[PDB]
């Protein structure tokens, strides 16, 4: 009766988890705004997804209130990289740490 | 013995070490006396002036007690608060403190009873011992973990593991989905399984869990040793292997060892785990010993960068304050004075980083969303028996750790109350998880 | 848990390692449910078989509560009796014991207080440690001594001497006729006296006292250390100087780093000095806690050449019989079975030297006839308020306190009972010594 | 001579070390004499109380005969049992051990010759010597191999071959299928092949071989050398480069170079082939010498992980119980007294791991199934000329040898007889293996 | 097997290395066939050509017999002779030559017994070795004694002295005349009495015994270490001490381990005092074995100042050849072919210095002008009973032991027949001499 456990790749945060949807980022984001973090996009290749330092998406989003805009930078950095791995990040200046990191996208 | 060594009138400086001592007197002595004892035997240790004592500053190298206050809800003690300059100790020595504070008044036969509170140290000397190796950020950095409380699983049983058993043990749990595995306390090097054959099998157990999982991993690899040397020893094979993390009994092994360890690993740019075994013998009885909060402040002073805690939700409802303050002591920069919570003096820290609190014992997937409510992300949760015991084995139980752990972490993110609604979130969880349903029904 | 992990009928090896731990458990539950929880904690540490448990010898791996006994006066604590086999333990790690024995089971919450009372070495595992440098006899064939205690004395105050008045405090001390004097436990290395001063100035008063008296003159020079590497620092620093004795706090210094300390000085041939500093906070509390007589027994494991113990003359005539039997444990190499003594393990200890017995605090001329007949030639009387307290200084306390010693000595060889016939014993010596006569006038 | 050191009274002691002595004394001196004279002469080697001897315990420091015992078919000889204490000796010496025993008393005037035929080591001596770096299960787990036993060979002609062609032979020999080759104990460094290119061009063969085949290679790479610092050397470039198993002549290199290079190997994870040169000179007369159950005690105490025990099938079915005796001495944790197999004493070695039995010498296809029959899955085969004399190659002689051990392993598994139908099994193995028949061809 | 590794034609090179071996053959076995498998064991092993032999110069590298010859009085022996190339063993390394010798061939089934008599050092491998540290010349000019043997003691008994009580022997052994006194073979470190007391106490009680008297003093301090790591350590601990020799067992210990302590010797400038424990396991056996002259040749090649050679005097007149042949072997330079002293080859030590013989066991006052008539100024006479026995003491017997060596040498000056005078000369002697007296009277 007992199932074997299939081995896979997985993506840090939230990649126990079924892929999120419009409405869970958004829900990430808000998250994000609320705790005073600064919402961050980067991408890096499948086979380099391990690398300590991912590609920049544009700039970190300070001071940035609409989590719409967020959503839309997201989906900007899939449409110009559609192989990449995309990655959501909240910048803890305090902290000096990230308070949030996920991937929306797992790469292809 | 009165006028001596009591000042009631005495503000403690900046720079002064406060200590507060729980004094339960034999009855019919006096509170003052007993305060001015427990600084006397703290500091000086006798009252008759010797012709050695003239040739000192007698009113400068001398502990004085300059407060007392009721112990709400016990008559029978009385809190007594005691000012050290900052010169009577060796600088960055949490052993030479430690032996000053606790050498000799314990054994006083005037009172019932002995418990160090709290300690204040200040800024000055903090600024003198190493701290922590690298901190929470750091190590944050380091293993690229972020927005989530940290998994860590005790391999048992404690005996009887070969090296390659104890290591196909360690790499199906790191596989399943825990960034991090434990060594007993119990465990350094035995016949059944020598120190090196466990260093090299798991290294190789960590090493393949990372390549096939793509997450960083560790295992908190025992260098406690009969000798230093030994222990320096093992600490520099696990750099040499690659171990990203070893772990210490801070007090079995020493302090004086758990410095160097921690100076060593601050040096080498390795991680630190320490465990707190034989602590109750010290900090249980309510009227005799030193709290775990002091010992905590102790073990933030000499360095590391976990930190066994306590579960927290393993109290009452009703007694969790001291818990949550030591907590506080142990992650947080400054934590103010609070007598609810336990926190006598406030106590600043400065630039010094916090220590991951780690919560072990017990605890299993229902516990998950209030412990993720009360210790937040910075915090390594340990699943020796909710990883073990699953059926499916260790790899469905940290898959099922796994899965609970950023489910409640993306609904306390959500703004829900995770608490509240944990078996709701679980269950939709389950939904999509296999392993976490039936570790659910497994442990229900 | 019942029938797994405790058996009536288990007969113990000789190589297995005996615990005593007086369990005073919450009412209600069982005595053999609560010995088997201490025995599980202390092996196992768990009940619920898992996966990996069938891979081990489950029937090998454990330890056994074996029998259950009544304390004599309390009804509400229960002696249990637990076997561990001699391979669950690294060979020669006292670390590894003390913490297998004493790492989660006191925080144990089905128990209100757990106390180790005694625990069996066997002659198989204590063949493997170092054990004491040098031991009773070698101490005494290295420093010319025989047919007496040894005296010694603290230097006092705790704080505030610099190197020099330290030093020429030590010198009177040594010059008037102590055979040591004793570095403080809060003396390493502070601001106002540093460690290598403390070193070259004590090294210089003992030689010059050395050189005016004609004895061999000894300063248990403090290596306790923030890091091992410090500590062996100091210990090169001293012996390169030449100094034949050191002081280590083995309890808060760490087990690990005094097991150290001991090879090195078993390696290099200096004597070793040891302090209890923080005993009390372990071995206080009637319920909760480790014995002394157990702290005795890892250190003398560990190894050192002295070993504060106990005045005796301190407690009551009915309170001396637990002193007395871990007098025994630390000097002589079979102790049978005493409970009147507390000794309840026949303990073996083959051909490892015993260990000198330090008597200090409170004690002056009076007492010393009954600490002569209490403690017998091979043991070290402290006298730091005895000597530093003479009106006519350091060198006339230390006169008066070896004349005393010698007339004592010498009335104990002659047959006579020097307790009964203490006042006139000193008093016949003090028709010939001034200073012992005004000594006595002083502390009458 | 006679009551002072022979009492038939006494018991011995867990403790104590038991010899057993073959004496066949000169005809007509007393046999309780003769064990007397073997007794002391081993402990304290005269009779003439001197004035130092009164200084000393001689009831205790001396070695007694307890009793003597008819040799079954042998009138003219008889058997001494002699008791040692522990104390007697350097604690985890086994030069010392050896020393004491064997010093002076074959040289023994009164007795026609001496033969020590068992020497029962007590638990407690056998907890502090380090013993096999690996043992039997930790080197299986290391090495990746199971359910078989290892193969080996000797590289032969023992003389003329450079590196590079000797390496071409170990490289043919280990891709054939061998698990190990074997250096010769004469090739440490000669003029013709100096022992650094010897470890590279090895090392390469056997990294060569390993990528071929798929299976985990090795070579023992003799490190025996005119210094101990030679051969430490030797042994630190052979880990430099990567050679997972050494070799070392445990008898003409020393028992303390042997002890000293077991360390070694226990803490650099190495590890060691025995060979056991120049035993015949010692074990082979009946009526003389030190037997090598002794000497394979010796070393497994002294530490190895394999050991030359002799091929079993090259001595009558009536004379193979003293071979199997010594092999259970040297693989098993406990072996009772069998006087049939020449076990003299109840031999308890607790936790020291066992050590891999190698046979070897004129051994072939054919002694295949009677050698797994009597060694078991816990052994090494060695094949020189049955591999090296097939005339289609080394590689072609490794494969047949490796195909005849997995069909005799295979037909043991089954539940077969295989030394009953050891013709049969070979045959329809190599009904699939042209070298497996050619082999037997050739070796018919 | 016959015409490939023996040839009676072939004349043996100046630098090939020679060895005879007595063979007692099964009976009917071919006395040529025999001589040629010692040659081919001892060199190649094997005799059946496998296609690696064709790769090499087969005519060349292999041991062939040359001649054969019938033993005298022994119809069932004959002696082989065998010629070994210099190129088949490593330069300067007698453990590779020995290995190569007695590897396997003492294992030959078809042979009854083998015993090795004699092996020829060509002048090529003697340049190579480094040899005695200092040589019998070179010490004499560093202690600064001529013109007489050497004075020895071995200090009993072997067990129970501490360091004080070995060290107060010691100390008046040497006061009372004798140059050196010796550590037993046991005595290396044991827990009665620790090495480095021994070192320390001995050389104070050598100091002091050399500044009492005005003549150099030592003492053969052992150095036999379970690892070659504690015996370099030790021999450096006796040179910073200041001892003047130290011992070692170079075959218990091993020759590897005796080679590198004969050039830390001869670097250090240490005298190195050599023990022969454990020769008659080899060298009783008249059948069977390796023989002390070849045991003394190896010896002298490894390094070495003393040796004990026996004591020549306890054998009987017809049986003390083969004891002088050795002793030549050992002293001389070149020792021509010698049958009745048992020197079967021309042995041509060039430059290497000759080794002090050493003569101890049950020799007293009695034996002494035969041994100085037999042994020459160039030995070391050692009185372990024949100076702890004497009734007056260490001293006495030590002066007395001196006297009667000062009058024997000046009666062997003069010209006298000291062995025929023996009982005069001792008498004339004891006319001055009461201790001498007294040890007469003792043991006559």
């Amino acid at each position: 009766e007992m199932q074997d456990y299939k081995q896979s790749l997985k993506y840090e945060t939230f990649s126990y988890l079924p892929p999120m949807n419009a409405e869970r980022i958004r829900a990430q984001i808000k998250y994000a705004i609320a705790q005073g973090w600064s919402p961050g996009i980067e991408h890096v290749e499948v086979k380099n997804s391990m690398n300590q330092y991912w590609y920049m998406w544009k700039l970190p989003f300070f001071g940035e209130q609409n989590v719409d805009n967020v959503l839309a930078e997201i989906e900007a950095c899939r449409s110009a990289y559609p192989t990449h791995q995309v990655k959501l990040v909240a910048y803890d200046n305090y902290a000096q740490s990230l308070g949030l990191a996920f991937v929306v996208y797992r790469g292809n | 013995y009165r006028q001596t060594y009591w000042m009631p009138e005495y503000t403690p400086l900046d720079s002064d070490i406060l200590a507060c001592f729980k004094i339960t007197p034999q009855p019919g002595v006096d509170r003052e006396e007993a305060a001015a004892a427990v600084a006397a035997e703290s500091s000086t240790g006798t009252w008759t002036t010797v012709w050695t004592d003239l040739l000192t500053d007698m009113d400068y190298y001398k502990g004085r007690a300059y407060r007392i206050e009721d112990v709400p809800g016990d008559d029978a003690a009385f809190y007594a608060f005691i000012a050290y300059p900052i010169d009577l100790f060796e600088e960055g020595s949490v052993v030479n403190v430690f032996t000053s504070l606790v050498g000799n008044v314990f054994g006083f036969k005037a009172v019932r009873g002995l418990r160090l509170e709290d300690v204040r140290f200040p800024l000055a000397y903090v600024k003198t011992c190493g701290g922590p190796p690298h901190g929470i950020q750091v190590e944050r950095d380091k293993m690229n973990k972020y927005g989530r409380p940290l998994l860590g699983c005790t391999i048992k049983p404690k005996l009887g593991l070969s090296a390659k058993n104890y290591g196909r043990a360690v790499y199906e749990c790191l596989r399943g989905g825990l960034d991090f595995t434990k060594d007993d306390e119990n465990i350094n090097s035995q016949p059944f399984m020598r120190w090196r054959d466990r260093f090299l099998f798991v290294q190789d157990a960590t090493e393949t869990a990372e390549a096939q999982t793509g997450e960083r991993k560790g295992h908190y690899l025992n260098v406690t040793a009969p000798t230093p040397e030994e222990m320096y020893k093992r600490a520099e094979f696990a750099k040499e292997i690659g171990a990203p993390i070893i772990m210490h009994d801070y007090i079995t092994g020493g302090f004086t060892a758990n410095t160097g360890l921690a100076k060593w690993c601050q040096d080498n740019g390795v991680l630190l785990h320490i465990h707190r075994a034989m602590h109750a013998v010290i900090d249980r009885n309510p009227n005799h010993g030193i709290h775990f909060r002091v010992l905590t402040k102790i073990l933030r002073l000499s360095g590391g960068d976990h930190l066994h805690t306590g579960t927290v939700v393993g109290k009452l409802e009703g007694d969790r304050a001291s818990t949550l303050g030591w907590i506080d002591l142990l992650r947080e920069s400054f934590i103010p004075e609070d007598r609810s919570r336990g926190i006598f003096f406030d106590q600043d820290w400065g630039s010094m980083p916090g220590v991951f609190a780690v919560a072990s014992g017990g605890i299993h997937v229902w516990h998950m969303p209030a412990l993720v409510n009360i210790f937040g992300d910075d915090s390594v949760l340990q699943f020796g028996g909710g990883t073990l015991g699953h059926p499916w084995g260790n790899a469905a139980g940290a898959a099922a750790n796994r899965v609970a752990l950023e489910a409640c972490v993306e609904a306390r993110n959500q703004g829900r109350d995770i608490e509240k609604e944990g078996k709701e979130i679980l269950t939709a969880a389950a939904q999509h998880s296999p392993e976490l349903k039936i570790a659910m029904e497994t442990w229900k």
